RNA sequence: GGAGGGGAGUGAAAGAGUACCUGAAACCGUGCGCUUACAAUCCGUCAGAGCCCUCGACGUGUCGUGGGGUGAUGGCGUGCCU
């Protein structure tokens, strides 16, 4: 008898969100932006 | 849901501060200085674990050389004679024999002298 | 009398009754093991010839399997932000020598 | 162990270090000699400490019924009490901070054999 | 000149230990019968009854 | 003198006293154990004599698959971040 606690998502259907700027272990002090520059602050337009 | 940062930080702070007991000055009281000193201490421990084998081998070599020279033989000639004779006792137990059992060290010196070639400087 | 016994790539000076920590051996506690000998010193005369050593062996009983001290490793390099925490507890066996 | 009695003066309006300077003179001495030393001590912090020591001696003599002739100042120290913050205006419009410190004085006298 | 660095605990305590008060020396005196301690500087004054003794 | 406190009480608790639930860290004391006044110390780490404490076994103190605190002395050792 399937209950409410027997419901699980499909294998690999959920993925953990990557949180940046949370220490040098995963992505720290830069959040994958490199050193300074235009791209290091806001963005660069496509056109 | 608002989350307070107390417990998560206090855990690691307690571990780091406990690991830094016995240090002098700020290095045993304040978490930041204690963490810096922890980095330095663990790096020093990692390096000294590697260097300790060489340090102890040097001490054993010194003791073996002293004991061998007490028997009128140099350390290098004694080692070459021991290697030629086939005795496989390492330097740690050689130094232990020298310190504790001088008669065994004298016998080993005799067998090393026996195993050495007649003219050590010969091109052989 | 005492002898120098090779086990686990190292040599230990032991006699009858000594307890010595040794690198892990595949033996259940309470069993018995035979180990080679690098030198025998019985009284005064010293046995050092290779074939005499091969003719003799040291029998010891395994007391228990234990673990070494906890070793903390924290690799670090300044101006880099590189850290690497790691731990290690070496496995060991406790051997009581029964005779030579 | 020895029988003993204690007294406490909390929120004494003297700084802790100044009280400690006086206190360090009467550690381990008997009650009478400590009282005379504080009486002839040339410090204004000696009056509160002498009052605490006298109160402790009276507590020992009265409530426990101990003989005052055997009393000895065993444990005595001064801690820090709440401090109030004031402001002293200074040259060129800046304002500095003035701390009005207090202290707590604890004395434990005990009866020791001659 | 301003201090370039914060003084450590050891130096601060070592120099702070020199700020202390000395215990005056007391000698006995006999006034109105009862014996009590008075500094030797005030011996004559106590004997002439010029010092208030609580 | 008061402030404050010690007895005595109320309270289940006064380690709930109108400075009052829980009472951390910084900072300041008191007591005990070790160490320190011929010594050039990123203040730690690896060896390590001595002293004190503690867990077992056997005697009267001496070792042990012991554990702790402090550590004379030797080797090594140019704080963290951008």
């Amino acid at each position: 008898v399937i209950k409410l606690h027997d419901l699980k998502p499909a294998p690999g259907e959920k993925k953990a969100k990557t949180r940046v700027g949370r220490g040098e272990g995963s992505k720290g002090k830069t959040a994958g932006r490199g050193t300074k520059g235009t791209k290091a602050r806001k963005n660069v337009p496509v056109m | 849901a608002r989350v307070k940062r107390a417990l998560n930080a206090q855990k690691k702070r307690r571990t780091v501060l406990k690991a830094s007991k016995g240090y002098r000055g700020q290095r045993s009281r304040l978490y930041r200085k204690a963490k810096e000193q922890q980095l330095h201490s663990l790096t020093y421990a990692y390096r000294d674990r590697r260097a300790r084998k060489g340090e102890f081998r040097k001490l054993w070599i010194s003791r073996i050389n002293a004991a061998a020279r007490a028997n009128d033989i140099t350390y290098n000639r004694l080692i070459q004679g021991l290697k030629a004779a086939g005795v496989e006792v390492d330097r740690k137990n050689l130094a232990e024999l020298a310190v504790s059992d001088p008669a065994a060290f004298t016998a080993l010196v005799d067998v090393a002298r026996a195993a050495l070639p007649e003219d050590v400087n010969a091109p052989s | 009398t005492y002898a120098i016994v090779k086990t686990g790539g190292k040599q230990y000076k032991v006699a009858a009754g000594d307890v010595v920590k040794v690198e892990k051996l595949d033996s259940e506690p309470g069993a018995s093991v035979s180990l080679p000998v690098a030198l025998v010193v019985d009284g005064a005369n010293v046995t050092s010839k290779a074939d005499d050593l091969a003719k003799v062996a040291v029998t010891a009983e395994v007391l228990e399997h234990t673990k070494g001290p906890k070793i903390r490793i924290h690799k670090f390099k300044n101006k880099t932000g590189y850290h690497k925490r790691q731990g290690h507890r070496q496995q060991l066996t406790v051997l009581k020598v029964t005779g030579i | 162990e020895f029988p003993s009695a204690t007294a406490k003066a909390r929120y004494v309006r003297v700084s802790a270090t100044k009280a400690r300077r006086v206190i360090d003179l009467v550690r381990g001495k008997s009650v009478e000699e400590a009282l005379d030393i504080l009486r002839w001590a040339p410090q204004a912090a000696s009056e509160p400490v002498a009052k605490v020591i006298a109160s402790a001696a009276a507590n020992a003599q009265n409530n426990e019924g101990l003989d005052p002739s055997t009393l000895v100042v065993a444990t005595v120290y001064a801690d820090e009490g709440p401090t109030a913050k004031r402001i002293r205006p200074r040259a060129q419009g800046r304002a500095f901070r003035i701390r009005k410190r207090t202290s707590h004085i604890t004395v434990i006298v005990e009866s020791r054999p001659p | 000149a301003v201090p370039k660095r914060r003084m450590s605990r050891a130096n601060t305590r070592s120099r702070r230990a020199q700020w202390k008060a000395e215990a005056p020396g007391l000698v006995t005196v006999s006034v109105a019968g009862q014996q009590r301690k008075v500094p030797r500087r005030l011996l004559k004054a106590a004997r002439l009854g010029l010092v208030d003794l609580d």
